[PDB]
DNA sequence: TTTGAAAAGCAAGCATAAAAGATCTAAACATAAAATCTGTA
DNA sequence: TACAGATTTTATGTTTAGATCTTTTATGCTTGCTTTTCAAA
């Protein structure tokens, strides 16, 4: 579920339920986690991929109402008797477990542009420029995407 | 943790009667549940009294309002000392609709939400009596074409001393506007516990002439006359009477407290003299005999605590001086009709003598102390019953277990404490709050918020608190201070902090500011300046 | 029962709330969604405006270069052009999902150069050497809720018309999960960027993160007005989506801009018209009249708008308004009206590219009457006296009596105090503001010369010079009682 | 009984805390048309 | 299947409670010179 592109995030719970409950049974009314809570008992792992969790915070309000949503999503994927995980992604003991993904180097750059390119029968690129490239694109915070427009570029 | 929430319920886990066992825990359980018993029926005795009595204060306050309300212009109203909880009610008059407006300066932030919420209910109450309309004074314009009826408006203004005054003038201007309409009219009821004078003052001239036309003045507050204090302390001697008598320090403490309170001093009577009563029978064991039926159940223990009177001294000192149970059982039967005398001279007072603003806890307190004369030498028309309303009382032998005294100082610690004093006096001698049973260094070294409190005390307008520091620092001893921070083991961070060279300095930093963070919170200090904290003002001073 | 207060004006539209997740049952029973009857564009209003034409109007030697030279009517923007249609063609070809970020000041071609590359990507598309495509265009400007984007897209691809969020979510749910067997590609201008900015920044986060979807098969090209938009407005997200090829539009050179007028003034200029010498109609092939536009005048109204602007726009409007400058002049002397050479001279020109220079603010101070200038002299005295950009009423009003008390001796000022304070007239007692006081100080207020705070005391209220003291000081020393004294 | 001298007092200077309010914004309170659900006929 | 009615969704208006920032004014420390009341000759 990527967070952004739902209209308030007080929804998602029913986005939840409107992404595992099949059309033919019946379309229960989702209001909070204490509803998913009741919805998860009777279960097979529940997987969710939360894209930008971070946009889950509310711009408005003050410390309290802003946690409001992610408090009450990390208590449902840690109370017992559910199988409801929930991997978070976002940008830069109860507390959720945290992998920081790292900008990548020049070298790291050029192995995903060779994979990559390893389904072409020909390279069109010397595998110098693609080095020069990437170690123009591994700054401070160097992002794949700079080197793909800086390659089609070319 | 449920420490670092706002709020939470628990329901605690579950596996009759809050009386205790006195005579050092030789009572019956039987006396126990009799103490209760009766302690319920002397209480539902006094509240059915003050029930009625209460009921009766609203009710002739609402006579009296509605007489002074019916019988182009305003008819005004000044309620002093209001302390406004009356419900007015209005006459059901044909051909007139009567609706009551009440406004509080909560709902008044300005003229127009005023006047928006007084048409609301407006065409609220005539909705609701019998198309959506303008909530503005053309409502009141065209009233007789939407609902075929006059218009009696009762303006209800609920506590005038805290509304802008700005505001209230600009509204009462509004309201006469709507004098050119023939089918309205408009009273306004002001509820003040000032003066008039001061709302005549925060007014201009010209809303004060326009008040003056036609305004009524009305005592509300409940020292008017006495007259409402004097049915209360009477249903309490109406529920004592023949079981225990009034101790005269007792009365002048209610007379003093009573005297403190200005809006509401016929609760805080009450509110004492429950609790007198809730003392004396959780207190005293003889408070079983007030039932007459229970003179069989004395034992060696009330007998020998009986002994123990004054009174008993007395009398038995009089008559060694001249030449137990049986004696004591028998002199049960007296009524001390000092209460009874009381309530004679009441009803004489305003029987033909047409005297009624009097304080009949005055005319106890005068009684009980025998001067009474000396209290009804002020009227100056009662002059010929000097002898007729005379009388002396009988001080009786052992009344002094069977009385509501006020020696202990259990009722001005329990709802009139010296609160901040009392704060003061347990932080500077506190060996009197904590007991005199880390065996060497609690003889030897206060608690530190004593410690820093008697050093604080001895200070000027600005204290350094890195020399306050210092200071506290001189007090503490480091020996036994490094002693017993070696006396446990299994911390071995405590140990290796203790062997650095500066441990006692950093020590006796940290229990420094704990406690002056908790003087911040309990709020004697201040810092000044929101940041830098080098420097603090001393807040309170003892014995203020 | 009674309502607090009543909505008696509430216009809803008829919009479905039901996104496009729940049409269907399974991500397998969606059909190809390009035979469908109502997706992917599968005006009533245009007969509104006709009427009987029962005259005849004269069109003018002039007439046919002024609508000639109209923006409604591609030569220096071909590299551009090359670019953004090989990227677009790429992304086309491949069923890919790309942005283009295209940036620049007003009138330099974005607009029409975006707008030719998908007229020629149709016009392939039409030759079937590239899948079929639709082409969808927002303006953020021409919105009235920022949102409505999410409703205008979806309603071009769906043909359904939903609210906003349900539209963000069936947009969501299309771009994403819908194979690129069963879907279409999408074209979408994005003009106005910087209008679709808001604080959450949500509609710029979803327009450029459906580019990045595999099964999206979208191109958005969008518009901006600047090239550090990214860096200045939206986060690093945004900022790392949007990309690092960004396209700027210079604006145009003399050259560039000569190119374009002569490109509109071939087949007009050193021409032939057939002219009525009765009514005044010309037609294009009674005299014979040749009709010119200097290629003098064209560069120096093209070098003057390229120094300033770069804008086409401007050139465009500068022609035309010469050209209308000389019209004028030719109906004048003709005595044409509206029912052997003709030139646009380089003198049109020049007073087209004057009369927005001529600086009409000293003109109006100095046809104001004695009393607003008097106004002005005392406020320039006390600006002069104490140094302070604002002065108080009061002590403006003190100034102008001790002006009118000191130099009595003047003449004009023994004919006019009277005036100024009594009206002139006996049984009018001695004013303490001068005759017209309020008026000429709300009339300097309605110019945008004055600025006075929002005080109620009148006399320690402030008022300030709007406009620079130094034209103030020329107005005022051209009125020859004021710069005597 | 004096004496004088350190404590108290007064005014200028100036950095700074704070009162007042201008401007705004969130949150409770409130209404409403179109769409969607829902329990039967 | 369909339909009358109840509930939800989306959309906006009304009123109160509080935050933030700016401008002007009280205030609190410093420093130098003047009075003055009580611990010793
Ligand atoms: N290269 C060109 N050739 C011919 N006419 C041009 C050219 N560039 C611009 N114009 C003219 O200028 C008009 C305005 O240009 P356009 O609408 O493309 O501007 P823009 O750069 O998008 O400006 P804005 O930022 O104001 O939207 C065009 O409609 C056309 O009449
Ligand atoms: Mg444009």
């Amino acid at each position: 579920i990527n967070c952004i592109s739902l209209g308030e995030p007080s929804s998602i719970f029913q986005k939840i339920f409107d992404s595992f409950q099949d059309l033919n049974g019946p379309t229960l009314q989702i209001k909070n986690m204490q509803h998913l809570q009741k919805f998860l008992e009777p279960y097979t792992t529940f997987v969710v991929v939360l894209d930008e969790m971070d946009r889950l915070l509310h711009a408005n309000t003050s410390e309290t109402q802003s946690v409001r949503t992610i408090l009450e999503l990390f208590l449902l994927a840690k109370l017992p008797t559910v199988s409801f995980v929930l991997i978070g992604m976002a940008n830069s003991g109860l507390l959720p477990q945290t992998i920081v993904f790292q900008p990548y180097t020049a070298e790291q750059m050029y192995e995903i542009v060779i994979q990559k390119m390893s389904s072409l029968p020909t390279i069109i690129f010397q595998p110098m420029a693609i080095k020069f490239a990437a170690k123009k694109c591994a700054g401070n915070t160097g992002d794949l995407r700079k080197l793909f427009d800086v390659l089609r570029g070319s | 943790a449920d420490a670092q929430r706002s709020h939470y319920t628990v329901y605690p886990s579950l596996p009759h009667i809050p009386f205790v066992k006195l005579l050092s825990g030789k009572e019956s359980e039987v006396n126990v549940e009799k103490r209760w018993e009766l302690y319920h029926q002397l209480h539902s005795h006094f509240h059915d009294q003050v029930d009625h009595i209460i009921d009766n204060i609203e009710a002739d306050l609402k006579a009296e309002i509605s007489d002074l309300l019916y019988s182009r212009c305003f008819n005004t109203i000044f309620l002093l000392g209001s302390d406004s909880t009356t419900k007015i009610e209005l006459k059901d008059e044909s051909s007139r609709y009567n609706v009551l407006i009440e406004l509080t300066p909560k709902e008044s932030p300005n003229v127009r939400m005023m006047l928006r919420r007084s048409m609301y209910k407006l065409y609220s109450a005539a909705d609701a009596e019998e198309n959506d309309v303008s909530y503005d004074l053309s409502l009141v314009e065209n009233f007789k074409r939407l609902f075929g009826k006059d218009l009696a408006m009762v303006f209800n203004f609920k506590d005038v001393d805290s509304i802008n005054f700005n505001t209230l003038d600009n509204f009462i201007i509004l309201l006469k506007s709507a004098f050119k309409y023939d089918h309205v009219k408009i009273s306004l009821i002001f509820n003040i516990n000032t003066n008039l004078s001061n709302i005549e003052k925060n007014l201009r001239q010209s809303t004060i002439r326009l008040l003056k036309r036609n305004y009524h003045k009305l005592d509300v507050s409940s020292n008017k006359g006495f007259k409402y204090g004097n049915q209360i302390f009477q249903s309490f001697l109406d529920t004592v009477d023949g079981k225990l008598n009034l101790s005269d320090r007792f009365v002048e403490f209610i007379l003093s407290k009573m005297a403190n309170n200005t809006n509401h001093n016929l609760q805080l009577l009450t509110k004492m003299l429950d609790y007198s009563l809730m003392s004396y029978f959780f207190q005293n064991a003889f408070s079983v005999f007030i039932d007459p039926v229970n003179v069989d159940f004395l034992n060696d223990d009330y007998l020998k605590i009986l002994s123990r009177c004054p009174t008993f001294m007395f009398f038995v000192e009089g008559l060694i001086k001249q030449h137990l149970e049986e004696f004591f059982v028998e002199f049960l039967v007296r009524e001390n009709p000092i209460n009874g005398h009381a309530k004679f001279v009441a009803r004489f007072l305003e029987e033909e003598l047409n005297i009624t603003n009097f304080n009949l806890i005055e005319l106890y307190h005068n009684l009980l102390i025998g001067k009474l004369d000396s209290y009804l030498d002020r009227w100056s028309a009662c002059k010929e019953y000097k002898d007729r309303l005379h009388f002396e009382p009988i001080d009786t032998i052992f009344q002094e277990l069977f009385t509501l005294d006020n020696r202990s100082g259990l009722l001005t610690q329990s709802i009139f404490p010296s609160y901040k004093s009392n704060i003061e006096d347990n932080l500077l001698s506190w060996e009197q709050v904590l007991p005199s049973l880390s065996g060497d260094l609690d003889k030897i070294m206060a608690p530190v918020l004593g410690q820093l409190f008697k050093l604080y005390r001895e200070a000027n307008m600005t204290i350094n608190i890195y020399d306050f520091y210092i200071a506290f620092r001189e007090t503490l001893p480091k020996e036994e201070i490094l002693n017993f921070i070696r006396k446990d083991p299994s911390n071995t961070k405590l140990l290796e902090l203790a062997e650095t060279p500066d441990a006692f300095d950093k020590v006796a930093l940290i229990l420094f500011m704990q406690a002056i963070f908790a003087f911040e919170n309990m709020g004697l200090i201040k810092f000044q300046s929101t940041k830098s904290y080098d420097l603090v003002e001393k807040c309170v001073w003892r014995g203020i | 029962v009674i309502r607090k207060f009543t909505k008696k004006n509430v216009a809803r539209a008829k919009k479905k709330y039901t996104p496009f997740s729940k049409r269907f049952k399974s991500i397998a029973a969606i059909p190809d969604l390009t035979s469908l009857p109502e997706f992917y564009g599968n005006s009533r209003f245009e007969n509104k405006l006709k009427t009987t034409q029962k005259h005849q109007i004269v069109e003018t030697i002039f007439s046919k270069v002024k609508k000639q030279l109209n923006s409604s009517y591609l030569p220096a923007r071909e590299n551009e052009f090359a670019s953004i249609y090989l990227s677009a063609y790429s992304a086309i070809e491949s069923d890919s999902a790309t942005t283009i970020y295209v940036a620049g000041t007003p009138g330099v071609g974005k607009t029409l150069t975006v707008r030719e590359v998908v007229k020629e990507l149709l016009s392939s598309s039409a030759q079937r050497e590239i899948p079929d495509f639709l082409y969808v265009e927002i303006n953020g400007l021409k919105m009235v809720k920022p949102t409505d984007c999410y409703e205008t897209l979806w309603n071009k691809v769906s043909g359904e018309r939903l609210t906003w969020a349900a539209s963000m979510e069936s947009l969501e749910f299309y771009f994403k999960r819908v194979p690129k067997n069963k879907k279409k590609t999408i074209v979408v201008l994005l003009d106005e960027l910087d209008a679709m900015v808001t604080k959450s920044q949500d509609i710029m986060y979803n327009f450029f993160n459906w580019t990045t979807y595999e099964n999206a098969k979208l191109i958005v090209i969008a518009v901006a007005n600047t090239m550090d938009l990214p860096e200045r407005q939206l986060g690093n997200k945004i900022t790392s989506r949007i990309g690092f090829t960004r396209i700027m539009f210079t604006g145009y050179t003399h050259e560039e801009l000569k190119n374009i007028i002569d490109l509109r003034l071939k087949g007009l200029n050193d021409s032939f018209f057939y002219v009525d010498t009765k009514t005044g109609n010309a037609i294009l092939i009674v005299r014979k009249v040749r009709l010119r536009m200097s290629a003098d005048a064209i560069e120096i109204a093209s070098r003057k708008v390229a120094s300033v602007s770069g804008d086409a726009r401007r050139a465009l409007k500068v022609c035309k308004r010469a050209a209308e400058i000389a019209e004028k002049h030719y109906m004048a002397k003709h005595g044409y009206g509206y029912d052997g050479v003709q030139t646009v001279h380089i003198t049109h020109v020049m007073k087209a590219l004057n009369e927005t220079l001529n600086s009409h603010v000293i003109t109006f101070m100095t046809r104001l009457s004695f009393t607003a200038k008097l106004f002005i002299y005392a406020l320039l005295n006390l600006m002069k006296k104490n140094g302070s950009q604002e002065q108080e009423l009061g002590d403006i009003v003190d100034e102008i009596k001790l002006l009118i008390e000191v130099n009595g001796s003047n003449k004009f000022v023994m004919e006019i105090a009277k005036t100024l304070f009594q009206q002139g007239s006996d049984n009018i007692s001695e004013q303490l503001r001068i005759i017209s006081w309020d008026f000429v100080l709300n009339q300097l207020l309605d110019a945008g010369i004055l600025f006075k705070q929002t005080m109620k005391n009148d006399r320690i209220c402030c008022v300030k010079l709007n406009i620079s003291v130094e034209e103030a000081k020329r107005a005022m020393n051209e009125d020859e009682t004021l710069r005597n004294l």
